[PDB]
């Protein structure tokens, strides 16, 4: 049993978007299928449901006027139609089964898709090294890029101990900023080589930056 | 338009305590049920109709209340239990979640350590220059890190970034990130970060010298 939400991305306020939601594994048919959101750092919040069987939706109030519900059975798929998008609209959706009808709600959710809601355009990242000067620390500052998200991996991955990779902090551009950061055995920063890898799925973004001493 | 009001809204509990999380509702529900999501993962129901385990869910979480007052029990608050659990309401349309409670894990004290990053030469030439303070693998959460800059104490040109905790040490790291226009980096030598933690004696300063 699996749930997958898609078409999450970047969308200017007023714009509209239809997220997408996969059942696999059970009948979809006959349990209702929800749409819960959260937005960044904060609390679920439920947005409304349908019963894939008839077509039977129900909404939160708050999003009555401007969000439609709907499901195909014969895709096994569900989807969320969102108009007049606002910046307090950015949030992870998640589409989740209940069996309401017998003892409880939401049994099986998906991974959920990232909307974000802004004026900022897309863009990639700007990558400098952190430079280090009998443990030493070094990194990579991934600066002004959007929407989320970012991966940084050390090495193409054979780095794993000690990466710190920051949550990342909007600047007051709009854009997004985060560090990626390593600690080392001082004694290997002569003979041992660091190299930061970048990817901004969003922009295509790909980066390696080496990061010397 | 029910409530749904859970206490308290943060925890810190050892490993082994016994945790309980209450969950208030603005109206008798006389399905509650509670959720438990990890950092970056989706939701997973842990108990349903007030008292009930899902499937696989662990016998020290247990559940209990009725009409307005609910209760998360965790009899013994294992590693892998730190989470944000949320309390929810299917009884009355249009259905509710609790604002959430975030458990973390209490451990020992750790002070940080303490690294600064000069900004590079690439970054100053595009016209901007960020200086970057890191606190490492510390714990409590809480700490205060200044900028000071030729000896003058900053304010409003800075931005921190903190980890989640760490799921094996329980530790926090903290990013602090001060931004400055090239030509105001140039005005100035001395950069120094100065980090106080509840467990350094004292402040501990890391600082370089433009140029050199």
């Amino acid at each position: 049993v699996q749930l997958v939400e898609s078409g999450g991305g970047l969308v200017q306020p007023g714009g509209s978007l239809r997220l997408s939601c996969a059942a696999s594994g059970y009948e979809f048919s006959r349990s209702w299928m929800n749409w819960v959101r959260q937005a960044p750092g904060k609390g679920l919040e439920w947005v409304g449901r349908i019963y894939p069987g008839d077509g039977d939706t129900q909404y939160s109030g708050k999003f009555k006027g401007r969000f439609t519900i709907s499901a195909d059975t014969s895709k096994n798929t569900a989807y969320l139609q969102m108009n007049s998008l606002r910046a307090e609209d950015t949030a992870v959706y998640y589409c989740a089964r209940d069996g309401s009808s017998w003892d409880w709600y939401f049994d099986v959710w998906g991974q959920g898709t990232l909307v974000t809601v802004s004026s900022a355009s897309t863009k990639g990242p700007s990558v400098f090294p952190l430079a280090p000067s009998g443990t030493a620390a070094l990194g990579c500052l991934v600066k002004d890029y959007f929407p989320e998200p970012v991966t940084v991996s050390w090495n193409s991955g054979a780095l794993t101990s000690g990466v710190h990779t920051f949550p990342a902090v909007l600047q007051s551009s709009g854009l997004y900023s985060l560090s990626s950061v390593v600690t080392v055995p001082s004694s290997s920063l002569g003979t041992q080589t660091y190299i930061c890898n970048v990817n901004h799925k969003p922009s295509n973004t790909k980066v390696d930056k080496r990061v010397e001493p | 338009d029910i409530q749904m009001t859970q206490s308290p809204s943060s925890l810190s509990a050892s490993v082994g305590d016994r945790v309980t999380i209450t969950c208030r509702s603005s109206q008798s529900i006389v399905f509650l049920e509670w959720y438990q999501q990890k950092p970056g993962k989706a939701p997973k129901l842990l108990i349903y109709k007030v008292s009930n385990r899902f499937s696989g869910v662990p016998s020290r979480f247990s559940g209990s209340g009725s009409g307005t007052d609910f209760t998360l029990t965790i009899s013994s608050l294992q590693p892998e239990d730190f989470a944000t659990y949320y309390c929810f309401q299917g009884s009355q349309f249009p259905y509710t979640f609790g604002q959430g409670t975030k458990v973390e894990i209490k451990r020992t004290v750790a002070a940080p350590s303490v690294f600064i990053f000069p900004p590079s030469d690439e970054q100053l030439k595009s016209g901007t220059a960020s200086v970057v303070c890191l606190l490492n693998n510390f714990y409590p959460r809480e700490a205060k890190v200044q900028w000071k800059v030729d000896n003058a104490l900053q304010s409003g040109n800075s931005q921190e970034s903190v980890t989640e905790q760490d799921s094996k040490d329980s530790t926090y790291s903290l990013s602090s990130t001060l931004t400055l226009s090239k030509a105001d980096y140039e005005k100035h030598k001395v950069y120094a970060c100065e980090v106080t933690h509840q467990g350094l004696s004292s402040p501990v300063t890391k600082s370089f010298n433009r140029g050199e």
